[PDB]
């Protein structure tokens, strides 16, 4: 119940929109990390790769 | 024995050294007076690149030789 | 536009909160065009420069990172005399929750510390890690000459 952003589009991660938890457990808005991980296979904020 | 280290910017090194000094050894001087690791090293005489297990004396590097220090950058 | 959303979001957030060592925003109208200085850092040759870049921010930002150059001259192994900068961060390093004010801040870092085995510009390389106190001495000229 947190105002924290998701890193990627810089907006609260709890708005109304789908969250998306990467394996090392960082969460971004579900959108904005999908069109990362389409290109990449790392945590945007870790670099632990999801694979 | 003098020998003379020249950098590939035209900086000369003057380095003291015994003709039976390892490559490894001279590398090691090169390291202890530029900081730059034996591995990114390429030390050259007259044409010819110096193995790290050989001698000064094996390439013929006498007093007043010019060595010639080329360093492994990546890119 | 996600580029623009977060743009705008980190033009204010940098509004809001400006940094010391900094500036930056939008070339008039272009929201992806912005200049930006950096401070020469303390203790750098570079020390009293104020170095100006040029950021274009791609129209997938933040998923590709910002193209960012100096357009002061700086002599730097790691930029060249296009003022191109080589920067993890900015090529195969870059992560989507980087910012604009994090990237200038690891220039600023590359500035105070430049990564000459991945140079740019391998003679100035060649010469920092030979020769510190000539890089020096030519990077203090350069921004006495550029940056001042
Ligand atoms: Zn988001
Ligand atoms: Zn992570």
């Amino acid at each position: 119940d947190t105002d924290e952003k998701c890193t990627i589009c810089l907006s609260m991660l709890e708005d109304g929109e789908d969250v998306r938890r990467l394996p090392c457990a960082h969460l971004f808005h579900q959108l904005c990390v999908d069109q990362w991980l389409a290109m990449s296979k790392k945590c945007p904020i870790c670099r632990v790769d999801i694979e | 024995m003098q020998i003379f280290v020249k950098t590939l910017t035209g900086k000369t090194i003057t380095l003291e050294v015994e003709p039976s000094d390892t490559i490894e050894n001279v590398k090691a001087k090169i390291q202890d007076k530029e900081g730059i690791p034996p591995d990114q090293q390429r030390l050259i005489f007259a044409g010819k690149q110096l193995e790290d297990g050989r001698t000064l004396s094996d390439y013929n590097i006498q007093k007043e030789s010019t060595l010639h220090l080329v360093l492994r950058l990546r890119g | 536009s996600m580029a623009l959303k977060r743009i705008h979001k980190e033009l204010n957030d940098l509004a809001r909160d400006p940094p010391a060592q900094s500036s930056a925003g939008p070339v008039g109208d272009d929201m992806f065009h912005w200049q930006a200085t950096i401070m020469g850092p303390n203790d750098s040759p570079y020390q009293g420069g104020v170095f100006f870049l040029t950021i274009h921010f791609p129209t997938d930002y933040p998923f590709k990172p910002p193209k960012v150059a100096f357009t002061t001259r700086i002599y730097h192994p790691n930029i060249n005399s296009n003022g191109s900068i080589k920067l993890d961060i900015l090529r195969s390093q870059w992560s989507p929750a980087l910012t604009i004010s994090k990237v200038l801040l690891s220039i600023s870092s590359l500035l105070s510390d430049p990564n000459p085995d991945d140079p740019l510009v391998p003679e100035i390389a060649r010469i920092y890690k030979t020769d510190r106190e000539k890089y020096n001495r030519i990077a203090r000229e350069w921004t006495q000459k550029y940056a001042m």
